[PDB]
């Protein structure tokens, strides 16, 4: 313009092992109806910015007289 | 493939413009026409049509 | 076509029946695939959030050049009652159908599905040699009966009653034989997926008895659409209405069963073409001397050619046939229009016909590039002769009704003629002859007006 | 600036914003060029 | 309308995910992103009956396809593990079971040789492999008019900085995707807000860039922003905020380049005149006269 140790590496890997073995409940992906509000607000604001930019993108017509 | 005898190895001064975003049409500096988008020149701040 | 037909049929379903239809996840999954891609995208973006969503956000989603597809998607959604619009705080609030949302989320994430996708019992038979063979046997049996070729084996009386009661495949008892209508030959033109869909929609139109539950039948149809060929499914998860319509599908060839009243059933390939689709056989050559050489060995494609082609000889590769005047008249007396015949001749044209037409069009465009001509793949002489025979069948058009004349006063005749013109049943008026004609259905109104 | 004030007292400022936005990049670019000239002038004076 | 191939490039780096878990409050976010990806793939397969799914994992010591399984692995196999419940849709069940079985195999491989640490990230190689797979499926044409779309799931986690060795492979992937009309969508789950190369990938190939910080609620992001089918790309605007400048970094200083000087031979970007009048990446002796012309100060009267 915090490097991780191999011990906690193996601990996290084994945590993913047991969490994949015991149950992969795919129903847990559903948001709790509050973070989804924030996610939708962020996405719609990004869409509003992009669409207001890309609403209007031979020369174009001018409001001026010739 | 160029020849070994060619010794015209020169640095080329050039700029990388930023894609300007504007909903209002503005006059381009290359064709003098109203253009929505463009690229503002990194050296002299004159917008261009294409790259 | 295919998606439009099932979409219109599901449109005709009432709302409280549709909400009951959204209980099974398999039905919701099959219904979801019928929607337009913008509609599918908006549904799947709206499933995973429980909060209600503004319509203006969905409007801002769509680009300015695809707003008409957005309107089509919203109309298809709202008319199918996948959306419950809400008017609170002055905003056109949009909420997804809760039963549909719950069932689709359960279908995707996995969970409670009440065996809407059935249960597999792991005992299987060969698909291509047994299941495909059985499905092709039953399908060729019903099609061979319907096109009118002689058969040692005829299909059962259920499908005969359905075909007699359909808009197509008319029958007269004075001669004692079964006839193809215009829609009968029209049924041959589309590929077998929408053929099966038309038969199933007609069956759905005719299941009005108390022994039939409409929602259970629709669940079973979409459930068979969801299954995979080559694996048996236990019958115990089904209802008794679903069991006997499973028997009727086994009669139709959608599903194979090793024995009647068995605990398992094997869906066929026709079950999986029910959802969506996926030289050729039936490829034909037309010459200017009206000779037909149609590279087909399947008896169905030969039998459908006997409707309008005077067959002369048969090889293993093709049948040598000739488009004669009397063969086309045989097709036209069965209601088959000339356009249907020309469409069939075009859709089965040989690749050599295609390349010769392409060469002719290439030579035509370089000579006169000012005008553009359509790809006349088959010779225009035979097409013009087919249309000429169509016209010579229809040299006269007949309308039965009544003509009123001998009016001493011009004003009464004018008043009766304009009254018949208002009700839209008049076919002729003329003040010089003092005669005006009305249809047979339009006789009653003018007659009660004249009497009163 | 003369053109901007002329359209200002000709069309009453409801339209002169569009005229200013039309010629905004060229005005900014010539302002940048004059600023670079003045900066190098003051550098070579001292 | 037309089916599409969804080739998912997920970068499961155990170091990157461990750093992401340590930065966040929660642990085991690989499970959350994997189950969100599985639900998203189920949604994509529910979009159309004929669409297909490809998943390539970019782990530390190379790449490995997750769905479908290897043909040698299919011929050798089937120990059906019970990670996913067997009562779901069989079309979804086969994909989910294959994906989780290959995840377990790849993680057992990662645990097996976790002592070896590699500094070479293999995201670009996995992107190239996904592009080759897209080419294979498109050229095979068992399904006619099959579209395609690349989804790249990567994590930054604030530990790995921008890697300069990936620049040329990412640009080559950009041009291959633009040639094949295959959009590249990138989801970054990490503390670093901007990833310039992947932003340029999304911008140039008509893709969607989406940087998130929490793995929770990711399926909403995937089903909302990343569910843009290739058939409906022009009629749907993209929420990719943070427009990239399409610049590059200087060779010997590393900063993002302003008006600058490039070598006429090897096209290396230099923000300043290199010392010794020689190209650093190229070893071409520049003429002193032309670089004196470039070093010339502008003119003004006194
Ligand atoms: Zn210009
Ligand atoms: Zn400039
Ligand atoms: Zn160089």
């Amino acid at each position: 313009t915090l490097k991780v140790s191999n011990q906690q590496m193996l601990q996290q890997l084994s945590l993913v092992m047991d969490n994949l073995i015991n149950k992969l409940d795919l129903n847990q992906v559903v948001p709790n109806n509050e973070v989804s509000n924030k996610i939708n607000k962020r996405v719609i604001t990004a869409i509003k910015i992009n669409a207001k930019q890309a609403k209007h993108n031979l020369e174009v017509k001018s409001t001026l007289p010739i | 493939p160029v020849n070994k005898i060619n010794k015209g190895f020169t640095l080329v001064k050039m700029g990388f413009p930023t894609r300007i975003f504007e909903d209002t049409p503005t006059f381009c500096s290359c064709h003098s026409k109203l253009v929505y988008g463009g690229y503002f020149c990194p050296n002299c701040h004159s917008k261009v049509c294409s790259l | 076509s295919l998606k439009h037909s099932v979409t219109q049929y599901l449109e005709e379903i009432p709302q409280q029946v549709q909400n009951r239809l959204y209980t099974s996840p398999a039905t919701c999954l099959a219904i979801y695939r019928i929607l337009p891609p913008l509609a599918k995208f908006f549904i799947m973006a709206m499933v995973f959030n429980e909060n209600e969503v503004p319509l203006l956000d969905l409007d801002k989603w769509v680009n300015s050049n695809g707003k008409l597809q957005f309107q089509n998607a919203i109309k298809s959604m709202k008319s199918l009652h996948l959306l419950i619009p809400n008017k609170s705080s002055g905003t056109l609030m949009i909420n997804l159908n809760p039963t549909f949302k719950i069932s689709l989320r359960n279908a995707l994430t996995g969970g409670e599905v009440q065996n809407s996708f059935g249960v597999v019992v792991e005992e299987n038979v060969v698909s291509l040699d047994l299941l495909d063979e059985y499905s092709a046997n039953k399908w060729e049996t019903i099609l061979h009966f319907m096109v009118g070729t002689p058969l040692a084996k005829i299909p059962s009386e259920k499908v005969l009653n359905l075909l007699k009661h359909s808009k197509l495949m008319e029958e007269v008892n004075s001669t004692g034989e079964f006839k193809i209508t215009n829609e009968g030959f029209q049924f041959l033109l589309q590929e077998i997926n929408s053929q099966l869909w038309t038969l199933l929609l007609q069956y759905l139109k005719m299941i009005e008895t108390s022994k039939m539950d409409l929602v259970d039948v629709l669940h079973f149809i979409f459930m068979l659409g969801a299954l995979e060929v080559g694996k048996a499914y236990k019958i115990d998860a089904l209802s008794e209405t679903q069991r006997i319509m499973l028997q009727d599908m086994r009669d139709y060839g959608l599903v194979f069963q090793k024995h009647s009243n068995d605990s398992i059933f094997y869906p066929t390939k026709l079950a999986l073409m029910l959802t969506s689709d996926t030289i050729p056989d039936g490829s034909l050559i037309v010459e200017t001397n009206f000779k037909i050489y149609s590279y087909s060995n399947s008896p169905l494609q030969i039998a459908v050619l006997s409707l309008f082609v005077h067959l002369k000889a048969r090889f293993v590769n093709m049948v040598l046939g000739q488009i004669t005047r009397e063969s086309i008249r045989r097709a036209l007396t069965n209601g088959i229009t000339a356009d249907q015949i020309i469409a069939y001749l075009e859709t089965h044209a040989h690749p050599q016909m295609r390349r010769l037409a392409e060469e002719k069009l290439e030579k035509k465009l370089e000579l006169d590039p000012n005008c553009k001509e359509p790809l006349q793949v088959l010779p225009p002489t035979v097409v013009d002769q087919i249309r000429l025979w169509q016209l010579e069948l229809d040299r006269v058009i007949t309308y039965e009704g009544s003509l009123y004349s001998d009016f001493e006063t011009s004003q009464e005749y004018n008043l009766l003629s304009k009254y018949a013109q208002d009700i839209g049943v008049l076919l002729w008026k003329d003040d010089k002859k003092k005669k005006f004609f009305i249809s047979k259905e339009g006789n009653s109104q003018v007659l009660d007006f004249a009497k009163r | 600036n003369e053109l901007f004030q002329d359209v200002l007292n000709g069309d009453g400022e409801s339209m002169s914003n569009t005229c200013t936005a039309y010629l905004k990049p060229v005005l900014n670019s010539i302002t940048l060029a004059t600023h670079k000239y003045d900066e190098y002038f003051n550098e070579y004076n001292n | 309308e037309s089916p599409s191939l969804l080739t998912v490039i997920i970068e499961i780096a155990p170091k990157l995910w461990t750093t992401f878990d340590e930065e966040g409050n929660e642990k085991g976010s690989i499970i959350k992103v994997l189950e969100a990806l599985i639900v998203f793939l189920n949604a994509h397969l529910a979009f159309n009956s004929a669409n297909k799914v490809a998943v390539i994992a970019a782990y530390s010591q190379g790449i490995k396809y997750l769905y479908p399984e290897s043909t040698s692995a299919l011929k050798a196999s089937r120990s059906d593990l019970k990670i996913i419940n067997s009562d779901m849709y069989r079309r979804f069940r086969n994909v989910d079971e294959t994906l989780v079985e290959e995840i377990y195999k790849l993680f057992e491989l990662e645990k097996k040789q976790i002592e070896q640490n590699s500094q070479r990230s293999t995201l670009a190689g996995a992107m190239s492999a996904g592009l080759t797979y897209v080419n294979r499926i498109s050229k095979e044409s068992v399904t006619t008019s099959l579209k395609s779309r690349l989804l790249v799931l990567t994590c930054g986690s604030g530990s790995s900085k921008d890697e300069i060795f990936q620049y040329i492979p990412i640009m080559n992937c950009i041009f291959s995707a633009t040639k094949m009309k295959c959009p590249i969508d990138v989801v970054k789950i990490g503390g670093s807000k901007e990833s310039t190369f992947l932003q340029q990938t999304t911008d140039a190939t008509n893709g969607v860039y989406l940087h998130v910080e929490s793995t929770e609620g990711l399926i909403q992001y995937l089903a909302t922003a990343m569910f843009i089918d290739p058939s409906l790309r022009p009629i749907i605007v993209k929420p990719n905020h943070g427009s990239v400048d399409f610049r590059t970094s200087c060779y010997l200083t590393g900063r993002v380049v302003a008006v600058g000087f490039i070598c006429s031979v090897c096209l290396c970007v230099l923000s300043i005149i290199p010392p010794g009048n020689k190209c650093p990446a190229c070893d071409s002796q520049f003429d002193e006269h032309v670089i004196a012309k470039l070093k010339r100060k502008p003119v003004v009267p006194r």
